[PDB]
This record gives structure tokens, sequence and C-alpha cells, in this order.
């Protein structure tokens, strides 16, 4: 499971410590996607390395609805998305 | 990019590991040799060890630095699991020393030199070994350090920090103390380490891990007269039971002790 950790106006601390992996399936890197449930611009990405946990998105819209998806990248593998919604 | 055992070709073994062995192997594509350690996993498993191997790869795989051992990458089958690692010609840190029992003045701050550079890169992506020793250090062509074996390492924003890990004679108080740790323990093991280059064992050590964990929360070591003033120093200032107290990397590669002795390139 994804969980919002931390929360300001402008930025949301996710973690994903809760998503498991196969046994000797490694994770390459984060996909890390967020834009406005449902009501439209580009939904906005970036990737963090495997190793990674938490993050950090930065610079969103007060008073906004999110939908925040992870992909994690196996080296051999893509494990399908896990996301969750939150409201600024 | 994937890769499978029909990418190399295979020479000799390097060496007899825990749970495998290393062989020499050659990419075939650029034929570039490297070393391929090989993991059972019937072994890892008895011996409860995949998270490490997890650890080992997802951190490891990311860091490029001279005095970094490259982990290029791994696969692997039904029965094994391979790692794709940088050779080092001239064998591990560990089996010098007990060749030479004793590292002198130069060889010993132009590795403490190499280390603390590799471990700068490792804290500016918040990246702590926790297993500093000797090892887990091995040696290039031109005989210079490479840190290796990753296992205990961690990402700092992605942990808690608050399990002991390491190597007993290594491990430093804040851990033995159960508190919360962070990259300075790392400069404790470093202190260690330059002790043991000098003096040929470490600076702690005792019958059982109990009067040596007492003996490292105590901070209860004393020097040989041979050691010199300025090894003294730098060691003491790395020793301290306070990690706050203990100096940054840069401080370190800037220590007037590491200056008179380190070598030029
Ligand atoms: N990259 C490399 N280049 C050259 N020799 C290497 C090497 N990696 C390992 N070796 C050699 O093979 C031996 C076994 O290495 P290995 O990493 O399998 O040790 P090990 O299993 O005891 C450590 P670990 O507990 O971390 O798995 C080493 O002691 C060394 O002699
Ligand atoms: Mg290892």
């Amino acid at each position: 499971k994804l969980e919002v950790v931390a929360a300001t106006p402008t930025s949301l601390l996710i973690s994903w410590d809760a998503q498991t992996y196969q046994m000797y399936d490694y994770v390459s890197y984060y996909r890390i996607t967020y834009g406005e449930t449902g009501g439209n611009s580009p939904v906005q990405e970036f990737t963090v390395p495997g190793y990674y946990s938490t993050a950090t998105i930065s610079g969103l819209k007060p008073g906004v609805d999110y939908t925040i998806t992870v992909y994690a990248e196996g080296y051999y593998s893509s494990y399908s998305p896990i996301s969750i919604n939150y409201r600024t | 990019r994937q890769w499978a055992l029909e990418d190399f070709e295979i020479g000799r073994p390097l060496g007899k590991g825990k749970f495998g062995n290393v062989y020499l192997a050659r990419e075939k594509q650029s034929k570039f040799i490297l070393a391929l350690k090989v993991l059972f996993k019937a072994q890892l498993e008895k011996a409860g060890v995949e998270h490490q191997l997890r650890r080992e790869v997802e951190i490891q795989s990311h860091l490029r630095h001279p005095n970094i051992l490259r982990l290029y990458g791994y696969f692997h089958d039904a029965t094994r699991v391979y790692l794709i690692l940088e050779y080092a010609p001239l064998g591990t840190v560990y089996r010098e020393l007990q060749k030479l029992s004793k590292f002198d003045e130069q060889r010993t701050a132009t590795y403490i030199t190499e280390l603390a550079n590799a471990l700068s890169y490792c804290h500016s992506k918040r990246v702590i070994h926790r297993d500093i020793k000797p090892e887990n250090l091995l040696l290039g062509s031109a005989g210079e350090l490479k840190i290796a074996d990753f296992g205990w390492s961690v990402h700092a924003p992605s942990s808690r920090r608050t399990t002991l890990c390491g190597t007993l004679d290594y491990l430093p108080p804040e851990m033995i103390e159960g508190r919360m740790h962070d990259e300075k323990v790392d400069l404790w093991s470093l202190g260690v380490l330059c002790y043991e280059f000098l003096v040929g064992k470490p600076p702690f050590e005792a019958n059982t891990y109990q009067e040596t964990y007492k003996r490292i929360s105590r901070v209860e070591f004393t020097f040989p007269d041979f050691v010199t003033e300025g090894a003294r120093d730098l060691i003491s200032r790395l020793l301290k039971h306070n990690p706050s107290q203990r100096p940054m990397l840069r401080e370190v590669l800037e220590h007037p002790w590491i200056t008179a002795n380190s070598s030029k390139p």
C-alpha cells in the first residue's frame, strides 16, 4: 500500500514501505506520478532510485484533489501501480 | 539492461564465498574482464540473508566512484543469483594486512583518503555503508582501494536506523547503546580501521562480544608507543563517543597527518 505521511498546501511526503516484492526481484527505480483527479492538465512524473522507500512531491496547488501513483520498476519486471488520492 | 549466463565467458575461480564462489569472467560483446559472483539460493535461504542481498543490489547498482567496487548488474536462475562485479586483481586489504601484519603510515593514509572519498560520495546520496572493515575492501590494479559489500548499507531517509548491524570490532557506541544512528557511524568505523591498519589489530579487541561491547561503549582503548602523534590525533577525533563530535570526511581529508602521508594521485 501507498500512504501520505505528511502534507503541506504545496507538498506531499509519500511512502511505499508497505509494498512488497517478489523474492530475488530487485527494483531499479520508481516512476512517480501525480495530477488533478479527473480534471485535466498533463499528469506529471519523475523517478527515484529503487533503494528509496519515500519521496516528496512539491509545488502542488492547494485545495486540489490529487491522484498519486507509483510504479515499481524491477530490473527484470514492472509491478502493477499502487495509488492514492489526497486533497491538499 | 537485462543479463543472462550466456553473455559471459567464464574463467577460473577467484575465491570461495560463504554462499557460493566468485569466478573470473568476460563480457562477450565488449570482451571486458570482470568477476561474476555466484550465490546459491538454497544456501542464502538457509542462512536467512536474502534481504541483505536485495539491499546490496538496489543500493550498490547506483554507485559509480573510482573507490567503490562497481556492481554492473545482476540476474538469477532457478538455483543461483549472479552479481556482475568489477574485478579487483590485487585482492582484499584483509589478505594484504595478514601478509604485512601492519601497514606503514603512507599506505595507511593513502587508503584512508580513498575510503573517505568514497564515503563522501555515499553520504551525499545519503547512503551509509555501516560495515567498513578490511574484508570489505578490495584493490585495483594500481593498488587503489575499492569498498564493497553493501549488504548492510542503508539509505538514511528510507530508514529509522535504530537496529544494530555491522561487525563486532567495528560497531560504533551509538548502536550498542541502542540510539538512532546516522552517517557518523561510518566515521567511527573509519577510525577503527585506521587503527587496525597501523597496529595490526582493532582497538577494542577482547575474548567475548560482551567485553568488546562494554569497551566500545566506554571508548576503552590505548595506542602503542609507535603510533605517531598525528595518527593518534586523527584516530582520537574519529573515535569519539559522541557522534556529533566526529569530523566530517572533508576534515579527515584535510587533517595534517593525512596531508603529510598520503600519496599524490
Ligand atoms: N570483485 C572481485 N575481484 C577479485 N576477487 C574477488 C572479488 N570479489 C570477491 N573476490 C574474492 O573472492 C573471495 C570471496 O568473495 P565473496 O564476496 O564471495 O566473500 P564472502 O561470501 O565471504 C563476503 P559475503 O559474506 O559478503 O557474501 C574474496 O575473499 C576474494 O578473494
Ligand atoms: Mg557481500
